[PDB]
């Protein structure tokens, strides 16, 4: 659910409304096949959500 | 998903926020003394 942008971060920050961070890259539902979720950046929800 | 191919209740709240940060700053500067 959460993410961490900068290096130093006391607590993991939650993904803001209109975004979704999947668990792993392969275990996802709706991700365009030109990207990979490395955690640090939260991908925006796809049309119809 | 693909991406590209290439007032009345806002300022009164922002002033309250810039006063509640001021209060916190004042409470913090007085504690290191």
């Amino acid at each position: 659910g959460y993410y961490t942008d900068v290096d130093g971060l006391p607590i993991q920050l939650p993904c803001k409304p209109g975004t979704f961070m999947p668990f792993d890259t392969a275990t996802a539902n709706l991700l365009d096949t030109g990207l990979t979720v490395d955690g640090t950046q939260c991908y925006t929800c796809q049309t119809g959500t | 998903g693909g991406g590209v191919n290439q007032i009345l209740s806002l300022m009164e709240d922002e002033d309250a926020e810039a006063a509640q940060e001021e209060q916190a700053i004042v409470d913090v500067d007085a504690e290191m003394q």
